[PDB]
């Protein structure tokens, strides 16, 4: 069956301008009028545009009529976005998608995706800010790390450099409307063992080349 | 043209049916036929299910099935299996060539007895007042089915400004935790007497209270 | 209202032509086209074919392909079926109706019927030659054996071609008249009975007359049945 | 070909009762293309349907008509005097054929034949030929065997026979049976005799030749 | 002094499918736009129907098929769609009568009527009054098709499945598009006169 491979996707700052591709295995692909939808992370499916098998036309939804380009190259079975101006709100998987049937189609649906391409929008590096997430003391008590304001992904946590397992919960982060990510992790301790066991978490990030420790201790 | 409006969850148990919605405007769903359905699974493509309102393409099961009332289509799945746990997109024409996408909607079909979550709640640490900041940290976990509504009180006021709400990501005990995150100025914490987490989950609140 | 009148019945020799006419009025003579049946005596309905008035063309049932030939005159608005090579088993009526089973102008099927008929042609295929009939008595005895009740008749044998009429006492017998329909022997001519019944005691002082018509040879004939006494 | 049968040949009812003739198909018939005609004898056929439901101008609403594929119907809902007659059903989907008709008489309560021998007139056997006449008066059901036997010898093939239409006023038949014969075979014989059988019943009448 | 045939069109046994739609020429005859004007739905663009009855043409043409209830809008001047893109395609500018009328008790049978085909996809969009009755099946791959679909080939055609319990908009219309053409030639088609 056909495959499609989208590719270009890549960290980018706002403002600049990004070209994705999308490769179409076989011969079939000079039958079919081809698609552009994205899905912003945790979020819905975004029809953007397409173009005709022919070129004949080419359509764009109102978000990014007049700056998003789709365009095709028969000759090499491949689809492009030129996205320009990018803006934050672009950050999100790009799909290739090809018509259910070939030729003028159009009023059916999309039928092979390619896996997709991530394109992510963020102006430049910064390390996170380490918070100490303090106890109040069933015998049990919670207490943890604040990892805010940080980009890109990923953080790892651990809790005093490893020996500290049983009880960490690293929650996935969140990704906030600027950009940046935030996460917590918290560990659940006896009650009993506060202010005799020092509990110190350890945040890594390895995009920045950052480590930072926080001791925890209750307030 | 605006998004199609979709229910955020909804759940079946296996071998039952259950519909989900999908309600547009006059100038799409109302106006034309050109009523698609989409299959995603996680971190998978969509998958074409639907068209023509209730047409299925090759290699779709017939409990599969769509119609269309007004401005509202449905997609109908009979004898839930477990498969068919995935989110699902309504897809609809909207005149002048062109298309638009539903919100989504989880659908979760019934493998394990449903589990409320349990809340903790953190105020914000000494040490980011002290930097002219203020984070109210509020985690969940251990719920399922896996959808939740995260809304936050200062004193008894809904505050809509400064959220942050993760997608609940599925725990190793395949239980769902999930994070909301509140942004504040230390001033406006400091000018209440107390905040608070209100997660609503199937129907039920579970809350968390934190005072300055 | 709508009105298709045909032409009068035919006796034709084996091996003739026959051309009956249909003439219609009460509508728009070109917007239908005309269908054919024929109906063979006590027997079902046969079609035979097809013609538009606006433009000549036919549709003949296969069985008559080469022997028939149908034709319209759009000024007289009359239609004519001439069938040629008769046999005997030709003899039929002929019908003309109103179609509306396919379209004068493009000859393609239409949801309706043959709605309007003529009243029918009889078309006679025999090498018989016209006679008058023979009348003979069926004559009661005057000795009763079956209840209070007679019957008594004429045979009315060997003519051609159809048809006779028979009454009793000049119509005025009437009541328990049957006259049968007539059957073609195998001589080629037609055979039939009238009879009656009446009461046996009427024998003595009733008179019982049948008078035979036969019009095609300007032959009327009286037979008075009397009792057979013997 | 598209061959009609239609059934029962004959249809036995009684005024006021309802009617229901069928038509049958030898292949598929469009719905578009079926016709019932009605003839009373003496007359020329009338259209009833077309289009296998629609009614014809001016016709009774009594009358109605239904099917598809290769089963069609004609419903005479309440059967008036007018309505005994024989009815043609008639297709155009391929070429154009007609059904055998059926015919609707009028049901009533059997009457046994009066039954009637006559012997040649002697003024027919001087020019060389015998007509023998068998009548059987005023009968009901028309179902009837009538067999001519001389001196005891069944005859076959010279007799012919003739049958009214059911009366106007008793609802019965009349039947005549002419047995044919050559003047020498007539005065061959002695026993001339006719045989009437329906059901259980045969009724002989005879005479001897000659004899008073 | 003969009638316009108008009568053979709205009332035939068999529509034509629509991808493969029918076109009679009418011409030399009195036209009785009456017909139109008699649970059949009109539009007419361009002209009034009892305006018709004082006008003269140099031919008339009727083109008829059948579509879905619901594609019956896409017969109308400046439409899109389904139908109106790749089937029958009506010019902006068009001066012509519209009718449609429900066919289901005809063309609808319980175990589903599919005699009555439309196209899919095409080439390009069809022109006004274009006819495409291709019905070779695309090749989209290397491998060569043979009539029938498979992988990489695609029937271009599809039969309706028409069942008289249907909605509405599912079950068959008939329709017929008058075209009224005037041109450098003597009018023919006049009306009651
Ligand atoms: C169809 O035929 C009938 C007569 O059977 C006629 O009255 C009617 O006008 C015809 N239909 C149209 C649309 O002319
Ligand atoms: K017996």
């Amino acid at each position: 069956e056909v495959q499609l491979v989208e590719s270009g996707g890549s960290v980018v700052q706002p403002g600049r301008a990004l070209r994705l591709s999308c490769a179409a295995s076989g011969i079939t692909f000079s039958s079919f009028g081809m698609y552009w939808v994205r899905q912003a992370p945790g979020k819905g499916l975004e029809w953007l545009g397409y173009i005709a098998y022919d070129g004949s036309d080419t359509y764009y939804a109102d978000s990014v009529k007049g700056r998003f380009t789709i365009s095709r190259d028969n000759s090499k079975n491949t689809l492009y976005l030129q996205m320009n101006s990018l803006r934050i709100e672009d950050t999100a998987v790009y799909y290739c998608a090809k018509d259910y049937y070939p030729l003028l189609s159009y009023y059916y649906g999309l039928d092979v995706w390619g896996q997709g391409t991530t394109v992510t929008v963020f102006n430049q590096i910064k390390p996170p800010s380490v918070f100490p997430l303090a106890p109040s003391s069933g015998g049990t008590a919670a207490l943890g790390c604040l990892v805010k304001d940080y980009f890109p992904e990923p953080v790892t946590v651990s809790w005093n450099s490893g020996a500290l397992t049983s009880g960490v919960h690293t929650f996935p982060a969140v990704l906030q409307s600027s950009g940046l990510y935030s996460l917590s992790s918290v560990v659940t301790v006896p009650s009993s063992s506060l202010g005799t066991q020092t509990y110190i978490c350890n945040v890594n990030h390895k995009p920045s080349n950052t480590k930072v420790d926080k001791k925890v201790e209750p307030k | 043209q605006s998004v199609l409006t979709q229910p955020r969850s909804v759940s079946g148990s296996p071998g039952q049916s259950v519909t989900i919605s999908c309600t547009g405007t006059s100038s799409d769903v109302g106006a034309y036929n050109y009523v698609s359905w989409y299959q995603q699974h996680p971190g998978k493509a969509p998958k074409f299910m639907i068209y023509d309102v209730d047409q299925r393409p090759s290699g779709v099961p017939d409990r599969f099935s769509g119609s269309k009332s007004g401005n509202t289509a449905s997609l109908i799945i009979s004898g839930l299996q477990a498969e068919d746990e995935a989110d699902y997109y309504c897809s609809s024409y909207a005149g002048s060539y062109i298309w638009v996408f539903g919100g989504g909607t989880q659908l979760t079909v019934l493998g394990q007895p449903k589990a409320a979550p349990s809340v903790t709640l953190f105020p914000p640490s000494s040490e980011e007042l002290q930097a002219n900041k203020a984070t109210l940290v509020c985690l969940i976990s251990d719920f399922y089915p896996g959808a939740v509504t995260v809304a936050w009180k200062a004193d008894s006021s809904p505050v809509k400004a400064g959220v942050e709400t993760t997608t609940p990501s599925k725990q190793s005990n395949n239980k769902y935790a999930a994070s909301s995150y509140l942004s504040l100025t230390p001033e406006q914490w400091k000018s209440h007497r107390s905040y608070s987490c209100q997660v609503t989950h199937e129907g039920s609140t579970v809350e968390k209270t934190v005072a300055p | 209202q709508v009105q298709l009148v045909q032409s009068g019945a035919e006796v034709k020799k084996p091996g003739a032509s026959v051309k009956v006419s249909c003439k219609a009025s009460g509508y728009p003579f070109t917007s239908y086209g005309i269908s054919w049946v024929r109906q063979a005596p006590g027997q079902g309905l046969e079609w035979m074919g097809w013609i538009s008035t606006y433009n000549g063309n036919t549709n003949y049932a296969q069985k008559f392909q080469g022997r028939v030939t149908m034709t319209t005159d759009t000024s007289t608005t009359t239609g004519y079926m001439e069938l040629r090579r008769l046999r005997s088993d030709d003899t039929a009526v002929y019908y003309c109706a109103r179609d509306y089973t396919r379209g004068a102008w493009f000859g393609e099927s239409l949801i309706g019927g043959f709605d309007n008929w003529g009243q029918g042609t009889l078309v006679t295929v025999s090498s018989a030659s016209t006679k008058g009939p023979s009348v003979f008595p069926l004559a009661p005895s005057s000795k009763s054996t079956s209840g209070g009740t007679a019957a008594l008749g004429c045979l009315v044998k060997d003519y051609f071609p159809e048809p006779v009429t028979v009454s009793w006492n000049s119509g005025a017998l009437t009541s328990g008249v049957h006259t049968f329909p007539a059957v073609l022997q195998s001589s080629g001519l037609y055979s039939l009975s009238s009879v009656v019944t009446v009461p046996s005691s009427s024998l003595g002082t009733q008179t019982y007359i049948c008078n035979v018509n036969h019009k095609p040879s300007n032959t009327k004939v009286d037979k008075k049945v009397e009792p057979k006494s013997c | 070909e598209i061959v009609l049968t239609q059934s029962p040949g004959t249809l036995s009812l009684s005024p006021g009762e309802r009617a229901t003739l069928s038509c049958r198909a030898s292949q598929t018939v469009s719905s578009t293309s079926l016709a019932w005609y009605q003839q009373k004898p003496g007359q020329a056929p009338r259209l009833l349907i077309y289009g296998a439901s629609s009614r014809a101008t001016g016709i009774p609403d009594r009358f109605s008509g239904s099917g598809s594929g290769t089963d069609f119907t004609l419903t005479i809902s309440r059967l008036e005097p007018e309505d005994f007659a024989v009815y043609y059903c008639q297709q155009h989907d391929t070429s154009l054929t007609f059904g055998g008709g059926t015919k609707v008489e009028i049901k009533r309560t059997v009457a046994a034949p009066s039954v009637f021998i006559f012997p040649p007139s002697d003024e027919q056997l001087k020019s060389g030929t015998a007509s023998v006449v068998c009548l059987l008066n005023n009968f009901y059901p028309r179902e009837a065997k009538v067999q001519w036997k001389v001196d005891n010898a069944l005859q076959s093939g010279n007799s012919q026979e003739s049958v009214t239409e059911q009366d106007s006023k008793d609802s019965t038949y009349s039947l005549s049976s002419t047995l044919t014969l050559s003047k020498a075979d007539y005065e061959k014989h002695k026993v001339y005799a006719c045989e009437v059988t329906q059901g259980t019943t045969s009724v002989t009448k005879s005479f001897n030749r000659g004899e008073c | 002094t003969n009638l316009c045939p108008f009568h053979e069109v709205f009332n035939a046994t068999t529509f034509a499918s629509v991808y493969a739609w029918n076109r009679k020429r009418i011409s030399n005859c009195v036209a009785d736009y009456s017909v139109i004007y008699n649970f059949f739905a009109f539009k007419c663009y361009g002209v009034s129907p009892t305006k018709l009855n004082d006008l003269c043409f140099t031919n008339v043409y009727a083109d008829s098929f059948v579509i879905r209830g619901n594609e019956v809008s896409q017969i109308a001047p400046g439409q899109t769609g389904n139908i109106a893109d790749y089937n029958y395609k009506l010019p902006d500018d068009f001066t012509g009568c519209v009718i449609a009328w429900n066919s289901n008790k005809l063309d609808s049978k319980p175990s589903g009527n599919y005699n009555y085909l439309y196209r899919l996809f095409r080439k390009s969009k069809l022109k006004p009054f274009e006819r495409d009755i291709s019905t070779e099946i695309y090749q989209a791959g290397n491998k060569p098709c043979n009539g029938v679909a498979g992988p990489n080939c695609y029937s271009p055609l599809q039969s309706y499945g028409f069942r008289p319990t249907y909605g509405v908009g599912h079950q068959p219309y008939r329709v017929v598009v008058l075209s009224f053409e005037l041109l450098h030639a003597p009018a023919t088609v006049c009306g009651p006169k």
